[PDB]
Formats: C-alpha cells, structure tokens, sequence
RNA sequence: AAGCAGCUUUACAGAUCAAUGGCGGAGGGAGGUCAACAUCAAGAACUGUGGGCCUUUUAUUGCCUAUAGAACUUAUAACGAACAUGGUUCUUGCCUUUUACCAGAACCAUCCGGGUGUUGUCUCCAUAAACAGGUAAAGCUGUCCGUUACUGUGGGCUUGCCAUUUUUUGG
C-alpha cells in the first residue's frame, strides 16, 4: 500500500502515492489507451493490458518493460492475474479469453464461448478460475483444464 | 556469458540419429560438395516457389533469365534469408574455389594465400552480403582495417603490391560473423520453409 | 573550436580546428563568405562613396553641368544603396514609392512562399553582391 | 574529445571530428628594544654568577634600566 | 573504459559516443588557478580527481613496478649471466673439513 | 600547484619506463616569484599567468573561493588601508613614502 | 653424505610347511575430434556426517559447534588469454516509411565453443582375477590366495655415533 498505478488514455500510467498523494513515477510504454492495470501479488510484476493488443509486463524491480504478451486478434479490454499461479487472463474485444504463461508468453488456454467483445475478467484460485464477463450479457465461470464454460 | 546447461549441440544431436554418416574425407572434397548441395538446395527453393526462370548460376549469381512481369516480379523477391544463404554460398564457394584452383596445379600456394586474403578482405566487393545484412559492414570494417595493419607490417621493405597472404585475423571476423549468424539463419529459414511446407499462419 | 567547458565562461581564442567537410581528396572548395563583402566594409565604404557622390553634384550644380554616369564608373557597384540605382530606367516612377521596406516585409503575412530576401529590394537598393567571381 | 576540445561523437555533427591545433595561437622602539635585550643580558648574567635571590638581580637589572635611560635623553 | 565513459579520446585509443548526455558559481574562472591545464590523459589516468562528476568509472590499473629487463641482443655472443652495457657500475684460525663442499659442487657450469 | 598529474607525464613521455613520486615530508615551502600586492600585474584567463604575476594570481583566485573578495574584478587584495590605515595621514605617508 | 647398529623392502638362502599378522589381490593399463548425466557467476562465495537451539506440536525455514573432504573458472575477477548475433525499452544519427541500419545504455537471451567429476562404450596393448549378500557406485564385508609374521647377504633412510660444572662414564 505504498501506491496505487492508474493507467490512462494518455497511454501514460502514473504511479500515484496513497499517503500523500504524490507522483513517483510514469509509466509510459503503450502507445494506445491503457485500459486495465492489473499488479501481481506474488510477483514484482505490473501487467498493463492496452489497446495496442499488447499485453506488456512491468518489472517493478526495474520499472522497464520486459514481456509483451502478442497473440490478441483486437483490443484487449482487461487483464487477470490468476493470483496462485504464473499465469494471466487477459481478454478484450475479440471475444476470447486467452491466458497466458508468464514464462513462456505463450497463449497456452484459449477460452472460447463469448458471443460479444468480453469486459471484466476475475480470477479465483478454485475452479471457476476464470470469471468472467462480456457484452452478451453472460458470466461465464470457466474451467481452465477442461476449456470449457462449467 | 554462454549457458551453463547446453549439453546439446548441432551435430552431436545429428550424431546420434540414423541417417547421418562419420566419414573422413579431404577438405577439398567436402568444400565442393557444399556448393554442389547448396546449389540443389537454393535450387530447389526457388524451383519449389515456381521461380523457374531466376536461373540460379553455379556461382550463386541469381539472375533472372527472361524479363519479368510484375507478378513474376513479386514472386521472385525473397528477404534477407534466401539472399543472406546465396551470399554467404558465394563466400563459400570463392574459398573452395580457390583452393581448387590450386589443387588443380594451376595457381602457387603463395598465389593462392594472396588470394584467399584478397577473398577475405573484398567480400564486400566480390559477394555482395553487405546489401541483404548491414552490419556485416561491421565486419568489412574490421576486414578493411586488419588489411590496413597487415599491409603495413608486411611491407615495411617492401612498399606496394600485391603478394600478401596473411589471412587469418580476416579469416577469425568472417568466422565470427558465422558464429553470430548461424542462429539468425536457423530461425529465419526455419520461418521460411516453415512457409513453404506447412503455410502462413 | 574551443574548450567546451571554457567556451560557456570566457570569450576563448580560436585555439583549435574541427575539420568541416573533410573528403578524401584535397579540394580546397572556395567559400562564399571571402566572396562577399562583410557590412562594416560595406558601410564605411558607403560614407566615402556617398561623401564622393553629394561632393561630385554640388560640383556638378557649380559646373552646371549634368552629371552623366560615365564618370561614376568604378565607383557603379559601391555603397549602400548602390550608386547604379541613381541612373536606373525607372527613377521617375520608384520617386514616389514610400514604405516600401515594410510591404516587402509584410508579404509573408499574405504569400505562400515569400523570398527569402525580404530585407532588399533591387530596384530601391540595387544587388547587394556578386557572386560572378566565386 | 581529446583535451576536452573536440566533439562528443564524430556521428551527428556530420563531419569528420579532425580537430587540429591552431597555429595561430621608530627610533625610540629601538631604544626601548635596545634596552630589553640589556636587561635581559644583565638577567642571565646573574642567573649565571651567583644570583639565586631576586633582590639582588632585580636591583642590578634596575641599575642598569635606570643607566640606559639616562643615555638616551 | 575510462575513455569510453568519460566522453573522453586517447591518441592511440579509440572514441566512444558519450555514456551520459551531460549539460550544464562554483567551477567557474573566476575561483580557477590556471597552471596545469587539464589533458585528457590526466582524467582517463587518475579518473576520480580530474574529473567533476563521473560516474561508470572503472578504477584503472595503476603502474607496474619498473620492469628492468635485460634485453641481450648482441648476436648470440653474450653468456646468459654477463654485466650489460647499460648496466651502472657499482662505486664501492677457525677451520673446516677439505671435504666441505658448497651445494650444487658437483656442477661446474653456472649456466647451460 | 604545477605538478598536477608530474607522475603521468614521466610515464607518457618515456613510453613507461619511467617512474614518479611526489612527497612533502622534507617541509619546504618557496616564495611564488611576483609580489601579492602588485595590483598592476597582468592576469591571463586560459593560458596559465606569467612567472612574474604568478603571486598575485594565486592570492586573488583563493580569495574568489573564500568569499572574502566581491567578484571577478582585479580590485579586492589585501591592502594595509583596509584593516588599521583608516585616517588619511597614514594612507597617505603610506603612498607618500 | 663412506661404515656399523636399528627400521623397512624386494631378489632371496632359511623354522613351521600349521593356527597367526602386515602388505598386496575378491574381473587390467594407455588412451579416443566417443556420448550420457551432473556441474560451471556466487554472503568469496561449496558440500558430507553428528549434536544442540527457536515456531504452537517440532513440519519445509534459520543458526552455534565438531571433524573429513572442495574437481573445474575466478582478480587488470572469470568457464573461452577469443568474441559474434538477436529481442524489448530509452536516447542519438541516416533520414523519405519499414525491413536492413548508425551506436550507446539497461534488462534479457540465442549461437561457435570450453573445463572438471562419474558412469558407459570403443580402439590398441597385455592377462586364487575363486565363492557368498547390495546399493545409484566401488575387495563394502564374510570365506579366501601370493611376498610373508622368527635370522643372514643384497638396496633405501625416518635415526644415533665415528669422563674432566649443565645430563651418558660419579657426591
Ligand atoms: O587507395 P589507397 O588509399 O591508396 O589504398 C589502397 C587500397 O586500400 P583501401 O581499400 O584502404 O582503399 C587497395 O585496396 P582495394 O583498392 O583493392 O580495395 C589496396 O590494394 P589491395 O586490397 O589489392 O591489397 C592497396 O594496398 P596495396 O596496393 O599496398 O596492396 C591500398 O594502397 P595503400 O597500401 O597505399 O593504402
């Protein structure tokens, strides 16, 4: 609870200070609209899904990119840690979650089944590990071994 | 710093399938048979694309036979890979040809070192890879400015002329620049046959 | 060039040189700045050659005598403006243009590609120098 | 840049980076002092010679104070 | 690498870009005794004192002792152990067995 | 102060062979040639000063450090009149004599 | 360091030809452009065994000590006394957009390779090594076999030597 990072339009994150209310640092590594900031729990990571389709990793360590997730068919909406493993779930306007290794970068699960662009993507650590939710107006829980919407 | 756990390599890999062969033959022999099997495959990539016309000469010159249209214009472009593998042929293939040259009894061994440190230090002259990868310029750079040494410590008596053959820091960068782009090529002909068999993703 | 942390403090010498153009050849390629006269050399130039010229016609008008322009020669392309205004086709004409210096200024406010000489004017100031000997 | 004159990088002026060298380039103050060093002179005299009371040196040293002045005015 | 880091050339050695673009009371003429100027040499040899504000400096490798090697070059006619031409000169009962020898008596030749 | 770097200079001029050290336990101290109060001595600003103006540059430079002159101008010495010669028959017997 | 005494050794002359005890043996040496598994960037940094001490139940952490070992690179720090290439991001150049680039940084990688240990295989040269239990591995152990445990010749040295106050020639 050190800061709080608010990705904007200006495709400019800033991280903000909760105590004061400060700058520390901007984070500017997109060129489109920043639309999710996801910061990971276990990891010193900040994953900053755009609509550059790229899903780039932040190595708070570092502050420098050092992962650029490429596989997204549009613009990607949001991101979600699955918050006890290594792997992400970013998915956005081309109706698919895909979830990404963070080793590999690989799109190792895809999630298919939202008709419309998909807008808010949860993660839990029991199956339904991927909550998820789009324009066809579904909450889908899914289940990340199977593929398939439970 | 290179990696700790690379316990494969290329041809120890190779070794231990059932199709290749050990086998101890001359040097000479081996250098002729990788342009003889360099021309069929740069041969069979063009004939496999339908660029029937580009004859591709037995120095790796690829010219086109007749004049073109403009869709046996955009067919018969290729990248950096397909032209970076024909340059570096041509290399190959002015080394070989030269020590043929001598084998064949036609040219001295002192003729033939001045000619393989004239190989080694126009390669930006007698090739062309400085076209289809730039900083190989890197490279014939340092080529140029070893000849710019090594011209001057070898003639100190001597003034100017041809007759110099100390080839081998030239011949170390060129083996370097080998070193560097062994990987680049695996991967960028990999991607291109890649598209030739199983197709663009 | 100069001293670089000195150059910033003091008014340094010319203590060194930096090559401009260097080409592989040794083309001493004549430039245009020892071809054109500087305007200190141009202004002190221009009091002697209009003192010479106010003094030729108050003579002239003791003379009586119309002062025609073979005499000014060598003395035809000296001074600012230049002597060779004075005996152009359209004195009679440019006699009544006035602010002419600020409409020449002001035509970049209204043209799309002004010239770039919108200081001078060679039918009130005449050509200003001569690059037939560079 | 050698000298801290020539350039940070030949690349980006677009010249050669050739920098070359141009060839172009009182009396009574001394009395008184006179007399301390008497004085003084007289006091290691009697520290030398038998003068272990001070009544005795002090009084000499007096004397010859008292002498010094008389022959200056 | 003091060169390179310093923005800074060496007669015989080679020029970098500069590692850091550096711009602009204290260090000006005005407070500056001007005998001694500042060759590069001096910044790339002693790197920390010549120099206002470096930083990626590695400490350069101050001098070897004064190698004094004999070079014995005359045409293979010099013995291995002989005093050298640029050598300064120098300006300065109890009884044992017959037996005791020196170590390495055996030997005659000092050199081989 | 004129052996700034004497140590490189013997190694770069005899190609390494030679060798310098620099010491000061032998205490001595040398009269900088050029009076401090020569207030007509020229001062160069790049090139080093001359030997006979060396003194009263190497005052006037350390005063500019120390803040006890009022700027890079050729006045603020140490003169006589500013510390006790404050009445005019001093300053001028001073001057006068 | 000539010799003698002593100890040890092999070639032995010898006592038993026993029960002993040392050493050596219970399936070799040199290698090879042979590969397989480890291992190679660090609190200057490594493991083996054993004890003891701390969680709220003694579990995975982390220390103090005791000894036996640390091969390989490492200080003008690095497996390589040599040196390429690629990716991302930033900052320059060329600029006419990109690839291809100029060339610096930062973080990563990819390639040519390399060392050491062990296992195995292959090549060349040789040749009481018998039986029984196991592990990831060995004479690891039990039975067992040669010189041989009690003298002398021949070699080696780990030693000593070649009475008059403080030691060994008398209170
Ligand atoms: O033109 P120059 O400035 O006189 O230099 C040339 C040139 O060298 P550069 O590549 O640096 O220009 C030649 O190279 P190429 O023309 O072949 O490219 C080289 O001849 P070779 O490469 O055939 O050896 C020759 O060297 P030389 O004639 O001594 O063999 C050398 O002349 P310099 O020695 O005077 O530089």
């Amino acid at each position: 609870n050190e800061w709080f990072i608010t990705g904007s339009n200006d495709t400019t994150m800033k991280v903000w200070d909760l105590a004061t209310g400060k700058l520390k640092t901007t984070l500017a590594g997109h060129v489109m609209t920043v639309r999710d900031v996801a910061v990971s729990d276990r990891h010193p990571y900040l994953f900053s899904v755009s609509e550059d389709k790229t899903v780039k990793c932040w190595d708070l360590e570092k502050n420098q990119i050092i992962r650029d997730y490429y596989g997204h068919l549009s613009g990607v909406r949001t991101v979600s840690i699955h918050p006890t493993l290594d792997l992400i779930a970013t998915a956005g306007r081309d109706s698919v979650i895909k979830l990404w290794d963070m080793r590999t970068r690989i799109p190792v699960i895809t999630l298919v089944g939202h008709k419309g662009p998909i807008n808010q993507v949860q993660c839990t650590p029991v199956d339904p590990q991927v909550v998820s939710s789009s324009t066809d107006a579904t909450v889908r829980l899914w289940d990340v071994v199977a593929g398939k919407t439970m | 710093l290179p990696t700790n756990h690379n316990k494969t390599k290329l041809l120890k890999s190779l070794k231990n399938t059932k199709y290749f062969q050990q086998t101890t033959i001359d040097w000479v022999e081996a250098g002729l048979q990788l342009c003889r099997q360099g021309h069929n495959m740069l041969n069979l990539l063009i004939h496999r694309k339908g660029l029937t016309y580009l004859h591709l000469d037995y120095n790796f010159n690829l010219k086109p036979t007749k004049t073109l249209t403009t869709k046996e214009r955009k067919k018969s472009r290729l990248g950096n890979s397909f032209h970076l593998m024909r340059e570096l042929l041509k290399m190959m293939k002015l080394i070989v040809d030269t020590h043929v040259q001598f084998r064949l009894g036609n040219v001295d061994a002192f003729q033939l070192a001045d000619g393989i440190h004239y190989i080694l230090n126009h390669i930006g002259q007698l090739t062309g890879i400085y076209r289809y990868k730039y900083k190989v310029m890197h490279q014939i750079r340092a080529c140029k400015d070893l000849k710019h040494i090594i011209y001057y410590k070898f003639n100190k008596n001597l003034g100017k002329g041809p007759g110099c053959g100390f080839w081998q820091p030239a011949w170390r960068v060129w083996l370097n620049f080998l070193r560097g782009t062994i990987p680049l090529l695996e991967r960028y002909i990999g991607n291109l046959i890649t598209r030739q068999f199983e197709g663009r993703s | 060039a100069s001293d670089l942390s000195w150059s910033k403090q003091t008014d340094t010498g010319i203590t060194h040189f930096r090559a401009g153009m260097t080409h592989e050849d040794e083309k001493l390629i004549p430039t245009i700045f020892r071809y054109i006269t500087t305007w200190e050399n141009e202004f002190l130039d221009s009091q002697r050659v209009w003192a010479e010229y106010a003094t030729k016609r108050q003579e002239a008008i003791q003379q009586n005598r119309r002062l025609a322009f073979e005499e000014l020669e060598g003395s035809w392309d000296r001074g600012i403006p230049r002597i060779s205004t004075l005996f152009q086709r359209d004195r009679h004409t440019l006699a009544y243009d006035r602010g002419h210096r600020i409409r020449r200024e002001f035509k970049q406010y209204s043209l799309e590609r002004n010239s770039p000489f919108w200081w001078t004017n060679s039918h009130h100031d005449g050509k200003l120098w001569n690059l037939n000997a560079y | 840049s050698y000298n801290g004159i020539g350039l940070k990088s030949a690349k980006g002026s677009s010249t050669s980076g050739h920098v070359q060298r141009s060839l172009a380039s009182i009396e009574t103050h001394m009395e008184k002092r006179e007399i301390e060093v008497q004085v003084s002179e007289l006091r290691d005299r009697l520290e030398e010679e038998e003068t272990l009371s001070e009544e005795q040196i002090d009084k000499k040293c007096e004397a010859l104070r008292a002498k010094l002045t008389n022959e200056w005015q | 690498f003091n060169g390179k880091a310093l923005n800074n050339a060496i007669p015989g050695g080679p020029k970098f870009e500069p590692l850091y673009p550096r711009e602009e009371e204290f260090n000006s003429i005005d407070r500056v005794i001007f005998r001694v100027p500042i060759r590069s040499e001096y910044k790339v040899a002693f790197p920390h004192l010549y120099n206002s504000r470096p930083r990626s400096v590695r400490i350069p490798w101050y001098n070897n002792p004064v190698s004094c090697i004999i070079q014995n070059d005359e045409e293979y006619d010099t013995p291995a152990l002989f005093f050298d031409p640029s050598l300064n000169p120098i300006p300065h009962d109890f009884t044992l067995p017959e037996d005791f020898a020196p170590l390495l008596a055996e030997e005659e030749e000092l050199i081989l | 102060i004129e052996s700034a770097g004497f140590e490189t200079d013997l190694r770069l001029s005899t190609n390494g062979l030679g060798m310098c050290q620099l010491y000061f336990w032998h205490k001595i101290w040398r009269k900088v040639p050029g009076d401090v109060l020569d207030k007509d001595a020229f001062i160069p600003k790049l090139k080093p000063a001359p030997i006979n103006s060396l003194s009263r540059d190497f005052v006037m430079k350390t005063r500019r450090r120390k803040g006890i002159s009022t700027g890079g101008f050729m006045s603020n010495d140490g003169p006589t009149l500013e510390k006790y010669i404050s009445a005019e028959l001093y300053a001028q017997l001073r001057e006068n004599g």
